[PDB]
RNA sequence: CGUGGAGGUCAGUGACGAAGCCUAGACCGUAAGGUCGGGUCGAACGGCCUCUAGUGCAGAUCUUGGUGGUAGUAGC
RNA sequence: AUGGUG
RNA sequence: AUAUUGGCGAGAGACCGAUAGCGAACAAGUACAGUGAUGGAAAGAUGAAAAGAACUUUGAAAAGAGAGUGAAAAAGUACGUGAAAUUGUUGAAAGGGAAGGGCAUUUGAUCAGACAUGGUGUUUUGUGCCCUCUGCUCCUUGUGGGUAGGGGACGCAU
């Protein structure tokens, strides 16, 4: 049963679990809300859960239950939220219903996180048309700056101006 | 060969003369036999099109709004060959509009005017004079040449414009008599206009609406750079609904797989190419050089997956694709320096290349290898292949 | 500056690093035949070369008074080397196509070699002072 | 916000006679010798590292900006910070390459999260 | 997998083995592939190479050239091509080594111990 | 905390430059240490969970190598 | 101490 | 059945990776020393390929310069990487009786120093995942997904 899963999931590792330099250590499941791995919010370790994902399309909230449990290719449910931020909290806390205060305080988040995010890349979307990052190369420097001193050593680059210069006399 | 090129330098018409295997870039290689211009009229007056329908009759697009005739012969030179002389036998002039497109120019995205010019010259139908002169401006000059030997203008016609590209569907027959044309351009839908040799009339049957929002829930811009019909879809022939297919490039790289049977939205549109490539015009070849098109380049079978197709950026690069879009390859990957301004698939089994670079270039379908590299020092926008010869 | 600028090296000299040295610093600055004229006069026992560096067991000398010192030898080995290096320097110099009355010593160095001797590396780039070097 | 970053002691501690030779490095070790000064804490010697100095719990590994460090190598581990913008930042650990770092750049302003070394391998 | 037990893996061994081999076995070392035409056509794949035949370049900076082999070099497991050149710049004109894998064999050089070479493997001609 | 190798795991990173070394650059650790930015370089390498050691240097008239002062000295 | 070269 | 550091072949390693491991990865019981028994070293790496630098030049010279080859001589048989000690040059800075460290500022130099460029509304106007018709599909059959066509005016753009 599930505390046990925990703690197996808090001694042994998770294949995914990250280890801040601090001392707190995400989550990297794709399914979770808050990207901690803690009791709470490790997806591996509750048996019922929901969060929010995006599809490429609007945001659907996933959810689990105890009954799918052994039939993960069919486990998550899966819900679409309306594009009406209002409807869509009183979506999200509409079918979550009993469900502990957790994942209504927390799957709320998420879904204006992500929202916002999509309108933020969509302003970025319509920006800066102008110099776009580019890499250079370490042997492509090497040759370019040698090449170029070869470049002035061979133009003596006087004698062309003198003469030039008497050209035009 | 005997092929000519359009000089924008100078507003001529080279012509070039040589073997299969030529290249100018090293002295070791087969060299060209004759390079000429004709009749150049400035940098106004370049050619736009340029269209043959039998060796001697040549049709000039001229950019100064002026259509003009050409007749050619051959004559003695100056091993064995011939060349010609171009002279132009008729006219029919300022057939532009600029200003109703400077009126537009501000809600594009390019440069900053928009110069009036042919973006269609062609025979209709396939034993015909009638030729179908497109500007960008919308005017359609529909102007069959009378036996007079005299070209005359059958009529001037509107579009919604501006107009960047327009067909005419000849897969049919030349019996029906009445025409399709499909146009296209600037944030404008895909357009099924129909014309009566009353040369009159045109009812717009059909238009095409975009694709649902992207994934951002934005909007997916509208630009169909060019198309080419198919046959009629076989199956069960349904209500209410002409039957065609036919397919279009956008600027966006999106090539769009139409069938109205269908119905409005495309069935099919699949970026070619990451992140929004810019492409240009097309050409429909087939896989072993083999010749499955109409003379004005319409393919010919009724299913999409038959189809390969060469496109081009704006940059350097040529392509060819699938009906499903997987990348065939380029083409004169190593080789093209510059923005490749033209192609035509000829005889299916050639390819004419020409641009920027301007090393007029000509490539073969299946072995994909380079056969003749010419330098006419000048940018060319347009090739056209004059009779295969023999040399003496 | 290289592009006016001449450059002569030497390298696995078998010679005594410390003289070399000194009568390596001794011209550093000086025009070119004047330096010439001066490697001359201190090899026939004339003006001798100031060590400013190693002093033990040198002997006060009066020709010293030019540069502010009682002490100066006269190296034997040091100055042909080096005069050598101001020969083939004059050489690559004029090939190049320079200018012999602008043309000054910008830089000379020497520094160790491998091994029991001290055997060294000598670089010296000459270059033509221009008159006029820089606006602003 | 935060509150006001406190360092209790800024200066990097050195080993004693660290420079005076070099067969000794700059890593801080103990003195054992029971005669020494640095263990006996002479005045005017150099200073000890001892725990008084450990900092404040609130504001410990608070980089200055006032965000945290959190290291990331590809788009899909950034993608754990959809959270927290407002905690963590998180830069690019040196052996990306050139090519994936402009990836993470993208993605990186998109969510609006704010990274510490960027102009890291890329010019314009 | 390795199953029979008289095989073995080691790295250095099979290194030792490789930069050992006599010529003889240097001549199995260079089988190098034929074409598809000849793939179907003499109904095998690839053949120890000798020095008459013709020979087409797939990789490396070469690619596209093709010619008929000069000599083959046992010792330094290599070919040498003929008219594929370096020219040291006093014009001297150094062939261009290129190890056999690397190549596909246009025209043969048929002899009688090619020919039942090509019949013991199965192939028809 | 760090070093060498191992069993997992990051579908980790890497010729668009892995290691390594320089650094009058930055940040993090109280510290052992860590992590990034430039620079040189060319082919492997790292983080988390655990195992195992030939695992951490200022010294030993320490060993081996390289260098100096002694000094162009006593001297030949 | 054993066994050896002078 | 057991023994086995020698021989003659095999297969392997949580072994060592050039001061390690055999003493010896290389022309090692080699050069060497001893009268003789005997004692016994150091020393691996260009590159993809020698294309190991034509040719002109100073210089008898050892070397140098111009010029090329190579992706790189910033890889030239002194050759991958190139550390420290220690030395030369150029510049800084102080010094004349000392250097070094600790707490603190000063002055000089010097470096870093956002693709921040929005948010909340309010209106005008197109489009569509909105409205209204008409379907189709998969299954955890539920307060669910997926998807098409004809039209019309909640998210998006303006």
């Amino acid at each position: 049963s599930d505390e046990i899963v925990w703690q197996v999931i808090n001694q042994s590792f998770c294949s995914h679990r990250i280890k801040a330099p601090n001392g707190q250590n995400f989550c990297r499941n794709e399914y979770n809300v808050t990207g901690l791995c803690t009791r709470q919010s490790c997806p591996l370790a509750n048996s019922k859960y929901a969060t929010v994902k995006c599809d490429n399309g609007k945001l659907y909230l996933y959810m689990k239950t105890p009954e799918r449990a052994h039939t993960p290719a069919k486990l998550w449910e899966r819900i679409k939220l309306s594009k009406n931020y209002t409807k869509a909290l009183q979506q999200i806390d509409e079918h979550l219903l009993h469900w502990s205060k957790f994942f209504r305080h927390k799957c709320k988040q998420r879904f204006t996180k992500l929202t916002q995010v999509m309108i933020t890349e969509r302003r970025l979307a319509l920006r800066e048309e102008e110099r776009h990052y580019v890499g250079v190369a370490p042997k492509v420097k090497r040759r370019e700056q040698n090449r170029e001193r070869k470049a002035l050593v061979a133009a003596k680059i006087e004698k062309a101006i003198e003469k030039e210069l008497m050209d035009r006399l | 060969m005997r092929l000519l090129v359009s000089c924008v330098d100078s507003g001529s018409i080279k012509e070039v003369l040589c073997n299969i295997g030529t290249d100018t870039s090293v002295q070791s290689a087969l060299q060209p036999f004759h390079v000429a211009p004709h009749l150049a009229e400035g940098l106004k007056a370049y050619v736009d099109r340029m269209w043959v329908i039998s060796e001697d009759e040549a049709i000039l697009a001229r950019n100064s709004g002026v259509v003009e005739l050409v007749k050619i012969s051959k004559h003695l030179k100056e091993p064995k060959f011939d060349i010609s002389e171009f002279e132009i036998t008729s006219s029919v002039s300022d057939l532009f509009d600029d200003a109703k497109l400077e009126s537009l120019s501000s809600k594009s995205v390019k440069r900053t005017k928009l110069v009036d010019g042919f973006v269609t010259l062609c025979p209709i139908k396939k034993s015909n004079n009638t030729f179908v002169a497109a500007t960008k401006s919308g005017l359609l000059h529909i102007i069959k040449k009378g036996e007079d030997k005299k070209l005359i203008k059958l009529a001037s016609l509107g579009l919604k414009a501006p107009v960047e590209f327009l067909q005419l569907y000849d897969l049919e027959d030349t019996d029906t008599d009445k025409y399709i044309f499909a146009y296209g351009g600037e944030e404008n839908l895909i357009k099924l206009v129909e014309i009566d040799s009353s040369f009159q009339s045109l009812k717009q049957i059909w238009e095409a609406k975009n694709v649902k929002n992207d994934r951002l829930d934005m909007r997916v811009p509208v630009w169909p750079m060019a198309l080419r019909f198919l046959e009629p879809s076989p199956g069960k022939t349904e209500k209410g609904k002409l039957n065609y297919q036919f397919a279009a490039i956008t600027r966006w790289s999106h090539l769009t797989k139409y069938s109205t049977q269908h119905g409005r939205k495309p069935f099919a549109q699949i970026d070619l190419l990451p992140n929004r490539e810019p492409l240009s015009q097309m050409e429909v070849f087939d896989a072993k050089g083999e010749n499955v098109v109409s003379s004005l380049g319409n393919f010919q079978s009724e299913t999409f997956n038959e189809l390969n197709v060469i496109t081009t950026d704006y940059k350097k690069n040529v392509f060819k694709f699938d009906g499903n879009g997987r990348m065939l390859g380029k083409v004169g990957r190593d080789d093209i320096t510059g923005s490749s301004t033209y192609i035509h698939v000829h005889d299916g089994k050639y390819l004419l290349q020409g641009g920027l670079d301007r090393y007029v270039r000509i490539f073969d379908i299946k072995t994909n290898k380079m056969l003749v590299k010419v330098y006419v020092g000048s940018r060319i926008n347009f090739i056209v292949m004059l009779d295969d010869v023999e040399i003496e | 500056n290289p592009a006016k600028s001449a450059s002569a090296r030497g390298s696995y000299l078998r010679v005594s690093f410390k003289n070399t040295r000194e009568t390596a610093q001794a011209i550093n600055g000086w025009e070119l035949t004047k330096a010439q004229k001066y490697l001359e006069q201190v090899l026939d026992h004339q003006r001798a070369i100031p060590f400013r560096r190693f002093n033990s067991s040198i002997g006060r000398t009066a020709q010293g008074k030019e540069f502010g010192v009682t002490k100066a030898r006269w190296p034997a080995k040091s100055v042909k080397f080096v005069q050598g290096l101001l020969q083939n320097a004059a050489a690559n110099a004029e090939a190049k196509g320079l200018d012999a009355t602008k043309l000054y010593v910008s830089h000379i160095q020497v520094n160790q070699a491998p091994k029991e001797s001290s055997p060294s590396h000598i670089e010296l780039v000459v270059t033509e002072k221009e008159e006029a070097v820089a606006k602003a | 916000p935060h509150p006001k970053i406190v360092k209790k002691h800024t200066k990097k501690f050195k080993r004693h006679h660290s420079d005076r030779y070099h067969r000794v490095a700059e890593n801080w070790r103990k003195q054992k010798g029971i005669d020494s000064v640095v263990r006996r804490r002479f005045r005017g010697n150099i200073s000890q590292p001892k725990i008084g100095y450990g900092s404040n719990k609130k504001t410990k590994f608070l980089s200055p900006s006032g965000h945290k460090t959190f290291l990331v190598a590809n788009v899909k581990d950034l993608e754990t910070l959809t959270m927290h913008t407002k905690t963590y930042a998180a830069e690019i650990a040196h052996n990306i390459s050139a090519k994936n770092r402009v990836v993470i750049l993208a993605r990186a302003k998109a969510l609006g999260i704010k990274v510490t070394n960027p102009k890291g391998r890329l010019a314009l | 997998a390795k199953q029979s037990l008289d095989v073995s893996s080691d790295r250095r061994k099979a290194r030792k083995a490789y930069f050992t081999a006599p010529s003889s076995q240097r001549r199995v070392l260079l089988s190098a592939p034929l074409s598809k035409e000849l793939r179907a056509q003499y109904g095998i794949k690839a053949l120890p190479i000798r020095r008459d035949d013709e020979v087409l370049v797939v990789r490396g900076s070469k690619k596209g050239q093709e010619g008929k082999i000069s000599s083959v070099y046992r010792l330094k497991f290599a070919v040498q091509v003929d008219k594929v050149t370096k020219e040291k710049v006093n014009g001297a004109s150094v062939p261009i080594n290129l190890h056999p894998s690397k190549l596909v064999i246009t025209k043969l050089h048929l002899d009688k111990d090619r020919k039942a070479l090509i019949q013991r493997k199965g192939g028809k001609l």
